[PDB]
Parts: structure tokens; C-alpha cells; sequence
């Protein structure tokens, strides 16, 4: 299932660790384009080009874990992320064979809702380098953006309650794990997917007095946004303005 | 045998001095200025601070959960006020 | 006129996650040379002193 939907100003994250109060900043980094189209996934390997935007909402904890890699073979190192009930394990260890993802013949939650101690997806645990354990990543709508720039793998997260809904929610950094591996493909795991891809765009964020982003404008959507970015302001007065060439 | 090929030696620290023009180095953020406490509220993940002119304003020390401003210690020009040298010699 | 600095300070985060050089050196029983142990010490502060 690849039903398409538009992203209404979703996928904004803090670019740096610095703090700014009551000032508009223009930055040129990877971002999800405003009003771009995303793909819903239901019950395949994604191309994972220049970052990714992951979002999912549900009242259960069915969704957990991700796998990254460029070949998923013994030739090249592969990465894993899996969340437990009380912890998370992130080990960049090679995996050779994947016969089939685990799937119960019944998988009915109307009678039995217990699915425990049934996780075995790695056929061979070869030599590897890094392993990180911390507080659970997941807890409402969950939004994650994964990047791989200069050998650093960065993960952002945010929990936005809903009643991709409209609004602005900034993604705060979570864990900058230094794997060093090349990533060209990714895939989600089970026990309602929003997938979007980033481009090297330029933005103009608005910083609150407390230091949080409230609004942003994409400098390549419509001529009004280009005028706003040129003037470095969110309100434009009457007149004629030169924007580009 | 320890073969060689993230693994870096411990970097020692120095006591924190305030209200004096002191050279500082906070996680590689070299600079010079006076160190004073600030009534700001950084986010949990932020570490530095930067004003409209892209100049470091406030820095959070990596050890304790405190944030302090960075103000350059006083500089400026000097002037001499004197009457005519024939009239007098005081300045 | 310019006020010169009076001191130089360097601040770095607490030292922790020290490498397991203590465990390698004080092994109660080592192995023979033909089957020699190996430990990939990575992602830790060394403190060779
Ligand atoms: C982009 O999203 C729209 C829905 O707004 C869809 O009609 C269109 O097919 C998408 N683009 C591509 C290349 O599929
Ligand atoms: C987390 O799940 C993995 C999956 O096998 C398991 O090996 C590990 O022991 C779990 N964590 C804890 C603290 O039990
Ligand atoms: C780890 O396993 C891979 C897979 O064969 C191998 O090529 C590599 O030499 C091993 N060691 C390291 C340090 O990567
Ligand atoms: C990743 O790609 C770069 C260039 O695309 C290459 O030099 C490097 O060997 C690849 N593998 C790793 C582990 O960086
Ligand atoms: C900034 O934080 C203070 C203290 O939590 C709060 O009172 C104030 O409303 C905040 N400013 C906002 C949300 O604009
Ligand atoms: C570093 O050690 C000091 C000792 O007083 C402690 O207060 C501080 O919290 C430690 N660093 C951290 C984790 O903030
Ligand atoms: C200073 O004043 C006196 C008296 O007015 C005059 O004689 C003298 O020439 C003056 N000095 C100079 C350098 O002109």
C-alpha cells in the first residue's frame, strides 16, 4: 500500500545545539520540503536517499524497531535499532540471513494479547563494533528524522498529541550515535507509516524568547516566501522586492 | 600488545572563576571575556548561546547544570585633555 | 586601553566510561601464545597513565 498524502509543515528539527532568543535565523541543511507528498504504508525495501522522516500514530505498542544498511549481506556492516519494553538496544552488527519476519498464524488480539519472548531475526551475529543501551525511544503521534552526515548518525524525536495534522512542532535531538557505516536502505519492524525524504533546502526559523522554534518558512516554495527570506522577516510591507535572478 | 588504528585521552579541568576577564575553553569553544551568571533558560539539550551578530553570548559549563554569560572585558580608546603647552603643563 | 586577561581556564565534562585497561592487565589467568586473546577497546577514555 502506497497511498499518498501531503505533509503540512511537518519535519522541522533543531539544526544546532546553540541557543537563540527572539531572532530569525536562516540555515541551509537537509529538510523535508513544505507541502511535499509522503507515502502511507500498510501491511519492500525503501531507497533512503538523503535522510528520512518517520511518523506513526496508534494507541498500542505494535510498532518498534528499525534496520538500516546498504547491502544487508556479509559484505558490508549493517545497523539495528530495537526497543524493548523498558530499554533500547542499538547494535551495529552484521546480519546474514532473514528467512521471514515473525508472524503468528492467528495474530488475533481479540482473545490473546500476549506476545513476549519471540524476537529472533538475526541469523548470524558476526563481529561488530558498537552497542548502545539507554532509555526507551518510544513512549499521541511519534515523529522521527534519521540523518547520516559526516559519519554521524543522528536521531530526532517528538511526541505531539493529536485530536499528518496541521501545525508546527520542532524535533529535538535525541541520540547522536557514531556508527560510521554507510546507509542506503532501511526497513521497519512489527511486534500506519509516514515516510518522507529530505532535500538540501534552506529555511528561516523563528526562535522564541525561551529558545524554541515556533514558526518557519521554506525559502523555495512560493515567491512570497522568497521575499520573506530576502527581507529576513515574516511580515512584508507594500512594495516591490527583488528576490532572485 | 596494544595495537593502534572516539578513543581519546582524558582532558583535565580547571576551577571556575567569575567576574574576571579570564580565558576560557568550554568543549573547544575558545574565547576571552568575563564570566557572570545569567537569568536565561536554555533547553535541556542546548549547550551554547549566540546573539544576532553570531557572537558567543552564554555558555553552559559541561560539569554542573549552570549557564553563564560571556561579556568582553573593558576596552576602548584614551584621550588627553590639555590647554596650550605655553599656558600650562598639566594634563 | 585594554584589560589583559588574568588567568586561563579549561573546562571539560566529568571523566567516565574509562576503558577496561584495568581488566586486561590484571587477568588472573592469561592464555598460551598460540591462542592469544584480543580485545577491541573502542568508545572510551583511555588514560594510559
Ligand atoms: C505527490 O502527491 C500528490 C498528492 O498530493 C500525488 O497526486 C502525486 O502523484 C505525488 N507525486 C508522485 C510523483 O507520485
Ligand atoms: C532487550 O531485548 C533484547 C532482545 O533479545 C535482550 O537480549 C535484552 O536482554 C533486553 N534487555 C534487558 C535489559 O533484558
Ligand atoms: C568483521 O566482519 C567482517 C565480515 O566478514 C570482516 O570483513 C571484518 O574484517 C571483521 N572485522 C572488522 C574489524 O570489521
Ligand atoms: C562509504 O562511501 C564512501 C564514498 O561514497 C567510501 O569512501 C567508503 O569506503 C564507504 N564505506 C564506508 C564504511 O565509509
Ligand atoms: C518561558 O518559560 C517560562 C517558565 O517556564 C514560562 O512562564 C513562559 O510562559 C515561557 N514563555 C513562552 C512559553 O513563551
Ligand atoms: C560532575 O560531577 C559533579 C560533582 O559535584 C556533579 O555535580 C555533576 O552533576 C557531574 N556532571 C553532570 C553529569 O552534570
Ligand atoms: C604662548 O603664549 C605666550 C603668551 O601669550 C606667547 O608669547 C608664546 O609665543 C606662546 N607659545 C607659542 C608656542 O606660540
Amino acid at each position: 500500500t502506497q497511498s499518498y498524502t501531503n505533509s503540512f509543515t511537518r519535519g522541522v528539527y533543531y539544526p544546532d545545539k546553540v541557543f537563540r532568543s527572539s531572532v530569525l535565523h536562516s540555515t541551509q541543511d537537509l529538510f523535508l520540503p513544505f507541502f511535499s507528498n509522503v507515502t502511507w504504508f500498510h501491511a519492500p525495501v525503501l531507497p533512503f536517499n538523503d535522510g528520512v522522516y518517520f511518523a506513526s500514530t496508534e494507541k498500542s505498542n505494535i510498532i518498534r524497531g528499525w534496520i538500516f544498511g546498504t547491502t544487508l549481506d556479509s559484505k558490508t556492516q549493517s545497523l539495528l535499532i530495537v526497543n524493548n519494553a523498558t530499554n533500547v538496544v542499538i547494535k551495529v552488527c552484521e546480519f546474514q540471513f532473514c528467512n521471514d519476519p515473525f508472524l503468528d498464524v492467528y495474530y488475533h488480539k481479540n482473545n490473546k494479547s500476549w506476545m513476549e519472548s519471540e524476537f529472533r531475526v538475526y541469523s548470524s551475529a558476526n563481529n561488530c563494533t558498537f552497542e548502545y543501551v539507554s532509555q526507551p525511544f518510544l513512549m499521541n503521534l511519534r515523529e522521527f528524522v534519521f540523518k547520516n552526515i559526516d559519519g554521524y548518525f543522528k536521531i530526532y524525536s517528538k511526541h505531539t498529541p493529536i485530536n499528518l495534522p496541521q501545525g508546527f512542532s520542532a524535533l529535538e535531538p535525541l541520540v547522536d550515535l557514531p556508527i560510521g557505516i554507510n546507509i542506503t536502505r532501511f526497513q521497519t519492524l512489527l511486534a500506519a507509516y509516514y515516510v518522507g525524504y529530505l532535500q538540501p533546502r534552506t529555511f528561516l526559523l523563528k526562535y522564541n524568547e525561551n529558545g524554541t522554534i515556533t514558526d518557519a518558512v521554506d525559502c523555495a516554495l512560493d515567491p512570497l516566501s522568497e521575499t520573506k527570506c530576502t527581507l529576513k522577516s515574516f511580515t512584508v510591507e507594500k512594495g516591490i522586492y527583488q528576490t532572485s535572478n | 600488545v596494544l595495537s593502534f588504528e572516539t578513543v581519546c585521552g582524558p582532558k583535565k579541568s580547571t576551577n571556575l572563576v567569575k567576574n574576571k576577564c579570564v580565558n576560557f575553553n568550554f568543549n573547544g569553544l575558545t574565547g576571552t571575556g568575563v564570566l557572570t551568571e545569567s537569568n536565561k533558560k536554555f533547553l535541556p539539550f542546548q549547550q551554547f548561546g549566540r546573539d544576532i551578530a553570531d557572537t558567543t553570548d552564554a555558555v553552559r559549563d559541561p560539569q554542573t547544570l549552570e549557564i553563564l554569560d560571556i561579556t568582553p572585558c573593558s576596552f576602548g580608546g584614551v584621550s588627553v585633555i590639555t590647554p596650550g603647552t605655553n599656558t600650562s603643563n598639566q594634563v | 586601553f585594554r584589560v589583559q586577561p588574568t588567568e586561563s581556564i579549561v573546562r571539560f565534562p566529568n571523566i567516565t566510561n574509562l576503558c577496561p585497561f584495568d581488566e586486561v592487565f590484571n587477568a588472573t589467568r592469561f592464555a598460551s601464545v598460540y591462542a592469544w586473546n584480543r580485545k577491541r577497546i573502542s568508545n572510551c577514555v583511555a588514560d594510559y597513565s
